[PDB]
């Protein structure tokens, strides 16, 4: 009885989040990155996935790089001579990211729910499925990454209404529409471009660069390898940076030279020279907004609101330059590169919550004791209780050298002896001539599955076992009980018994 | 931290001694126009760990 | 009442410490290194002491230094109108001390002792006592450096006979001879110098180096401050160094620049080479030993034992010439910079009442553990931990209405039943039938000052229960042990046992 | 985590008991018999056993 772990099997790299608590995480893959690379490569006939396969990828040619574009057709690939399919391969992936969820919670896991985009098939889709099982996942469910990125918001408890989600991947770009009608989802509209995001960010920046940097000092940069990436990283944190800042420096001194020596690539850069210098991405983006706007006939006011994906999403101009175009403020703080496996893990803890059903087992409804010594009531076994059980506690001697003692076993609930019903009276003797003090002796009552209640009363140091067992017969439990403890609440001051407690006075031997 | 900026001190510092050597002329000059952004770096780098001067 | 902290009060720097535990700690004061400098100054109606007023001391008119020379005599001192005796400086110095040992406590602090040099006569001793008792602590003791550190090593308690104390602090050098009748300590011969020491150890590498920078590029660095200040800094440290390894480097680049630009000094330095430059240093050292051996009218063969004190005792060489001076190893046991407030905390240690427990057969010889489902051994009290202690776990139970628990005690160190010592087994029956890990069962381990353990499993439910006492876990001689400590190792990989996450197979669905 | 009862079967007769709580009670046939008779048949649909 696993949990539903849920995963968003993307193009780019693929999530894997899971709930716990009220509360639902996301499993990090055993590096850092809470977020993993789809891909995978083959060397020793030993499979290596994520990350660390995007290391060694330019050694064995084989390296299969988003596969879940072939996923639902014909295709095959060959690698050292052998042929694999789609769900195969996004299978292994999957056989990691099961594996390390498994790592994480050092529970084995089966139970899945995995995710696939708005304008997949039914072939795709029991290509996924189909992979699932390969992996050895058993789905629970296969949901739509729009929708999966709804529960975010979760809004199937809210107004029927129509609403854009617009996912900006890292590699890919898609937008979806779909007016949720019966608090599900008709999906709409779909559209949007192949080949599209960060990177395609990252990318002008870095163009800009180099292409300044010959511009002053003449060497095109895209030459060496070395200061290509410098450049491409430097360009990436540029960025990050520019996500939330106005304004930053790259520096990339020693970065290459001249016969005057060392060449530091140094600058400033703005927010805006940046926001323009993309503004080409920028107004490419929408066509398929719009497209899909009419594509389900509906105008752009015909919206409720519009989510939020992809996590080189959170930009400055993509944002200022939506919901402008567009209905109220883009919904915000679900951190979208893992807001689809968010969405996942959420369905998926819905799906384990299927069984309300209800039960009888026993309570023993109504608490036991024995008439304990001083002429009170106490307890052995609390009133709901269960299928039998056992207790067992200790008590002693009542005066100086008491050679016998009896056990009354009463029923009920009030702290004063006869002021409940009763049941059988045995004793025990055999006792011997022990001063009072430590004559210790071990009385149990068992008891055993219809509300059959054994009990036993043995001495401890000599092993005198006699003891009774009560047919449960005399004790009624019809009313009798729900009256009687009633009892109990109209007479609860009934802690005046303390008297006897206090009684303790004849204790003076 | 500490063991690091502490035993980072001298090496920083050689950085604020190197910093000054001008009374230069050269393309010499190019490698020093190198270090002026480590140097403004390292101190971006313990500044992130939160070590002033 | 309070703990009695032991002081040493350098001319030089003074030294406080204070004993928790049986072993003892050494206040760090607010500065983070060891022993704080004592000098003193005021600027206005304050106090500074230690390092930060030695800094200060060049923006003073107002520094007092080295003061314990004047201790024991009328000597005044004149700042604001105002004079002061040494009692009332070094017992500001002392002030701040006691202040900081406070704040490690943090309970207020009463009770001190002090000790003096080798040397210090009637009036000196109770001059410092003075001191100390206007600092506001009452002095229960006052002993001689020397008593001091050796008795941080104890031989106090060793058989008659005699000592050798060899202090070399930082600028100057002692030489005590101290015979020990009857577990009591007597002075019989002070020697020494108060101009040698490491500090001028220090010097010769320094001028060393500024004669050979002379002797190629000709600047004098010794001229310019900071490169003064640098090369010190670097000449310890190479010091340091060299007390372990045969070389190392000295490294300063850009010292200085002449005219022609940036000047690098490097180099390597022997052990051999400064060993030279050092030699007379030394041998100047076994000049007051021999002082004083006639002073003893003897011989090296009467010499029983001897001490080190003061940090550059760490100096090969000088230990080298004290070794084929008297034929006889020094006894280096303890951290020779602090030996001296160390005697002193166990002087006041035995003084404010924690004699001394002898205190052995402390740990566990090895883990203990009961196996657990799959045959894996659960580690419940680890190898080496200290026996007079106990340890409670809870385990619940392996399938649906189990009725009964078998524990077996094992001991070793290795991660499977089968390569573990098998101390006992017994069984607990009873418990209610009902799914499994839900009733708790909680077994204790108990270990007594012999090595005898007892253990108890008992139910939480029930308090039902049942226990074994395992005879020894000793009783065999110690190289089957270690024979053990090796074979765990020896076999790291039983680590396959990892095998039994298959065998956490047990759960059906 | 069902329970699990001891038969004896053979020529004469067979009977069963099982452990209930703290020792061993045999059962009830949907009549009495405390021994149910070697024995089985059928003619035409459902079957029984026993006397």
């Amino acid at each position: 009885m696993s949990k539903i772990i849920g995963i968003d099997l993307g193009t780019t790299n693929s999530c894997v989040a899971v709930l716990e608590g009220g509360e639902v995480k996301v499993i990090p893959n055993p590096e850092g990155n809470r977020t993993t690379p789809s891909v995978v490569a083959f060397k020793n006939g030993e499979r290596l996935v994520g990350e660390v396969a995007k290391r060694q990828a330019i050694t064995n040619p084989n390296t299969i790089i988003s596969i879940k574009r072939h996923m639902g057709t014909d295709y095959k690939v060959e690698i050292e001579g052998k042929q694999y399919t789609p769900q195969e391969i996004s299978a292994i992936i999957l056989q990691y990211l099961k594996s390390y969820a498994e790592d994480y919670l050092g529970e084995p896991v089966t139970r899945a729910v995995i995710t696939v985009p708005a304008y997949f098939n039914d072939a795709q889709r029991q290509a996924t499925k189909d992979a699932g099982r390969i992996a050895g996942l058993e789905v629970e469910r296969i949901i739509n990454e729009p929708t999966a990125a709804a529960l975010a918001y979760g809004l199937d408890k809210e107004e029927d209404q129509t609403i854009l989600v617009y996912d900006l991947g890292g590699g890919t770009f898609d937008v979806s529409i779909l007016e949720l009608g019966d608090g599900v989802f008709e999906v709409k509209a779909t559209a949007g471009d192949n080949h599209l995001g960060g990177d395609d960010f990252d990318q002008v920046i870095i163009d800009y660069l180099v292409n300044q940097f010959k511009q002053e000092h003449g060497i095109d940069l895209s030459k060496d390898k070395m200061a290509l990436q410098r450049l491409k990283d430097a360009a990436e944190k540029a960025k990050k940076e520019l996500s939330g800042v106005t304004q930053t420096q790259i520096s990339l001194p020693f970065i290459s030279a001249n016969e005057n020596g060392p060449l530091h690539l140094e600058m400033t850069l703005t927010r805006a020279k940046f926001e323009e210098l993309s503004a080409h991405l920028v107004e490419r983006t929408m066509g398929p907004v719009r497209q899909a706007l009419q594509d389900a006939g509906l105008t752009p006011a015909d919206i409720d609101k519009v989510i939020l994906v992809g996590g080189s999403t959170r930009i400055p101009a993509v944002q200022e330059a939506i919901k402008r175009e567009l209905g109220k403020e883009p919904h915000k703080g679900v951190n979208p590169d893992e807001v689809v496996a968010i969405g996942a893990a959420i369905q998926g803890g819905v799906i384990a919550g299927e069984v309300k059903d209800v039960v009888l087992l026993d309570v023993t409804p109504l608490s036991l004791g024995i008439e304990t010594m001083g002429g009170v009531f106490t307890k052995l076994i609390e009133r709901n209780t269960t299928i039998p059980t056992s207790k067992s506690q200790v008590f002693t001697t009542a005066a100086d050298n008491q050679t016998t003692v009896d056990i009354h076993v009463l029923q009920g609930e009030r702290p004063m002896a006869a002021d409940n019903k009763s049941l059988g009276r045995f004793q025990l003797t055999g006792i011997p001539p022990a001063p009072r003090g430590v004559p210790q002796i071990e009385v149990t009552f068992d008891i055993d599955a219809n509300g059959i209640v054994h009990v036993r009363a043995k001495d401890l140091g000599t092993n005198k076992e006699q003891s009774i067992t009560i047919k449960s017969s005399s004790g009624l439990s019809e009313e009798e009980i729900q009256r009687m403890i009633k009892e109990a609440e109209e007479n609860a001051e009934a802690d005046r018994k303390r008297k006897e407690a206090a009684e303790l006075r004849n204790e003076a031997d | 931290a500490q063991s690091l900026a502490s035993d980072l001190l001298p090496v920083l510092d050689n950085f604020e001694r190197a910093l000054k050597i001008e009374t230069d002329n050269e393309q010499a000059k190019s490698i020093l126009q190198g270090m002026e952004m480590v140097y403004r770096s390292l101190v971006d780098a313990l500044k992130k760990e939160g070590v002033e001067a």
